[PDB]
């Protein structure tokens, strides 16, 4: 007889994911500014690393944390990015000490626990942006013509988030983003 | 698919 693996085994994800931090210095490139800080594939390895690490409150501005499934880089240019975009939650300079660890600690939670249901296989990973001018945090997904995909993960995202519905949130697609005139990128759906 | 509940996750943070 065995011993009851309840007991004794750690909590597996449905993935395995990667923390990737980026360091505001601009005497480097972007891509050599993003490094990876470890992955993880169970309940309890996740909490060893986010109770160990600097609120994004806390952190300098410019700097980035992004959460993405193993095997996708956190640029647009991975084969998994370059077709899709992002659901962007744009906060203003409040938000900062009311909102934004509170909203990214929730992102995490809907990544690794797989809050998406059959939409999980297109989200690939999330992204906090701390800004002098106004924080940012989205999720990216896949495949920015998958509407129903990207439409669900929309609604249940700001549901999570618990952002009044008068509160609209945007998809913006990366390639849009990418070749834009002009400042905006407009939004392929909004939510 | 493994999936978890936010306060299940929650209870493993301390
Ligand atoms: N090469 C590369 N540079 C990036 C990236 C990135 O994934 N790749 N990202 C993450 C990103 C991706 C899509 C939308 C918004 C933000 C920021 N940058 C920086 O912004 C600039 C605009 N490039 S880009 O990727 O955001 C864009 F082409 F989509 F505009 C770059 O010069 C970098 O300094």
């Amino acid at each position: 007889e065995v011993a009851n693996p309840e007991h004794y085994i750690k909590h597996p994800l449905q993935n395995r994911w990667a923390l990737w931090f980026f360091k505001n210095d601009k005497s480097k490139t972007w891509q050599a500014n993003l490094r990876l800080i470890s992955k993880f594939d169970t309940v309890e390895d996740f909490w060893a690393l986010y109770n160990h690490i600097q609120l994004s409150s806390n952190l300098m501005p410019g700097c980035d944390y992004s959460l993405f499934k193993d095997g996708i880089e956190p640029m647009w240019e991975d084969e998994k990015n370059k077709r899709g975009g992002r659901w962007l939650i744009t906060l203003n300079k409040q938000q900062r000490r009311s909102d934004l660890d509170r909203f990214w600690l929730e992102t995490l939670l809907c990544l690794i626990g797989e809050s998406f249901d059959d939409y999980s296989d297109d989200v690939c990973g999330a992204v906090v942006n701390v800004r002098a001018k106004g924080d940012k945090i989205a999720i990216w997904t896949t495949e920015c013509e998958n509407r129903e995909a990207v439409t669900h993960i929309g609604r249940v995202y700001k549901e999570r988030l618990g952002l009044p519905p008068k509160i609209v949130i945007g998809y913006q697609s990366h390639a849009d983003t990418a070749t834009k005139s002009g400042s905006t990128t407009k939004n392929r759906f909004v939510v | 698919k493994k999936r978890y509940d936010r306060e299940f996750l929650l209870g493993f943070q301390f």
